[PDB]
C-alpha cells in the first residue's frame, strides 16, 4: 500500500484472508541462538563440544 | 417500434466518471467487476484494440 508495482501474488493473497503471520521468534533471534551455540562450542566454557576445545 | 428495437438512447448510469487514485474506486469496465486502487502507469505498447491485461 505504500507504493510499488504489482508483480507478486502476496498482495492478492493477503487481501483475501489468506495471510502468513510471522513466527513468534524472528529469524534474527534464531540466528543469534545458533551463533551463540557455535561460539560456545569453541570458546571457553565449552558447551556444545562436551567440554573440550574444537581442535 | 415502441419498447422494441436495437438502436435507441443509452443515457443510463455507466462507470465512466473522473477516475482518480489514493482510494480503491470501484471498477466495472469491460464486463469485469472488482475492487482496487488505480495507479497511473504509462503503457503505450498496447495494441489498437487491446484494452486490458491479465496475469
Amino acid at each position: 500500500t505504500g507504493g510499488s508495482e504489482i508483480r507478486d501474488l502476496l498482495c492478492v493473497q493477503s487481501f483475501n484472508g489468506i495471510k502468513v503471520l510471522p513466527p513468534i521468534l524472528s529469524e534474527s533471534q534464531i540466528s543469534g541462538y545458533t551463533t551463540a551455540a557455535t561460539v560456545a562450542a569453541m570458546f571457553p566454557p565449552w558447551s556444545a563440544a562436551a567440554g573440550i576445545p574444537f581442535s | 417500434g415502441i419498447n422494441s428495437g436495437t438502436t435507441c438512447s443509452n443515457d443510463l448510469l455507466q462507470p465512466n466518471t473522473e477516475v482518480f487514485t489514493d482510494v480503491c474506486v470501484d471498477y466495472d469496465l469491460y464486463g469485469i467487476t472488482g475492487q482496487g486502487i488505480f495507479k497511473e502507469v504509462s503503457a503505450v505498447y498496447y495494441n489498437s484494440w487491446q484494452n486490458l491485461l491479465y496475469d
